[PDB]
Formats: structure tokens, sequence, C-alpha cells
């Protein structure tokens, strides 16, 4: 948690910019991760997973560069989703 | 200086550097033996480069482009995604010129 890959500075502009939005985003799906076990998953490096079913579906990630963090469930029913999304 | 393009479908990699985009030897390319005009193969090189500079610039607008479906980090040079968790992504590009 040492400013993760950009502790140093002098590298480069953009390091320390998608260092902080990197930790703030897996914060943000730690968050999440968090209020979806008191109701009942796991995550990885680029950001969190959460299944749906008990067996590869449900697929979530964040936007590195703005809010919103998009997702996408591989199937069907395209715009509705997007409401999820807004909410 | 010259530039070269390439790009690798690996498995995975994280915000981290090591010995990755090309080392010393920089883009290994054909001697171009064959009797041409030196400056006209330097002209050349140069438009290349050029042109391999204003396709990086329009590949790096991607950020700020339709961020849906197809979630992307993009740094300088290094454009990695994941499209599907199989493959990998980040088409890269070099200056053979600092080399004495």
């Amino acid at each position: 948690l040492v400013e993760r890959a950009m502790k140093i500075d002098h590298l480069s502009i953009e390091k320390l910019l998608i260092d902080s939005v990197h930790a703030r985003a897996h914060q943000r799906l730690q968050e999440l991760k968090a209020i979806l076990r008191s109701f009942n998953i796991e995550t990885a490096l680029p950001a969190l997973i959460v299944p749906i079913l008990e067996p590869e579906c449900l697929h979530i990630f964040v936007d590195l560069h703005s809010g919103m963090f998009q997702l996408m469930l591989y199937g069907l029913d395209p715009a509705t989703l997007e409401d999820m999304e807004k909410s | 200086g010259s530039a070269y393009i390439k790009v690798s479908i690996q498995k995975q990699a994280p915000d981290i550097g090591d010995l990755g985009t090309v080392n010393l030897f920089k883009r290994p390319l054909p001697k171009s033996k064959p009797g041409s005009p030196h400056w006209q193969t330097k002209l050349e090189a140069a438009q290349n480069v050029l042109l391999c500079k204003e396709i990086f610039a329009q590949l790096s607008r991607e950020a700020v482009q339709i961020k849906s479906q197809i979630p992307h980090i993009v740094v300088k040079n290094q454009i990695i995604s994941q499209p599907f968790p199989s493959l990998q992504l980040s088409i890269s590009l070099c200056h053979s010129s600092d080399d004495k």
C-alpha cells in the first residue's frame, strides 16, 4: 500500500496518476465486496469479481479515468444493464 | 530514429516493469545490403517512425473514447487491455537511436 509501483517520483507524470486511481479503485472495490459479504465473494488485480450462481458471468471493472465503473455480463439484455450502471 | 510495431497476446500482467520492450538490441531488422540510396533509406525510416508516432497518438485517444463493454488501462507506450481474460494487448514501439 506504499504507493504501489509508483512510490518513487521522477519516473513519469502518468505513473502517479495511475497509481492513485488504481489504489482508490481497489479501495472502492473492497468497499463493495464488504457490503456484498455482509449480505451473504472474491476480488482480482484489475478489479473485483462477483458470482451470481453456485457452479464465468457478471464481470465488473472500474473506469481508471472517471467514475461510473462499468460492468458487462456475457449474455443478452443490452441497453438495460446501463440502468443498473447508473444506479 | 527507428521504430517497431509488436503485439503479444500473453496471459496477463500487472502494473510492473521489467525486461519487456526491446532492449539495447532495438528492433532487429533487415540489414538492407542490396544497393539503394542510403539517404533515401533514412528518409523512409523517418517517414515510418512519424507514421508510428501518428498511429500511437490516435490509439492513445481511447481513455476519453467510448468506455463501455471494454474496460482498459492505458499509460505512455502501454495500452494493455483485457477484452477477454485469455489474451493480452499493448502494441508497443521504441526509438532505435539511443545506441552508439
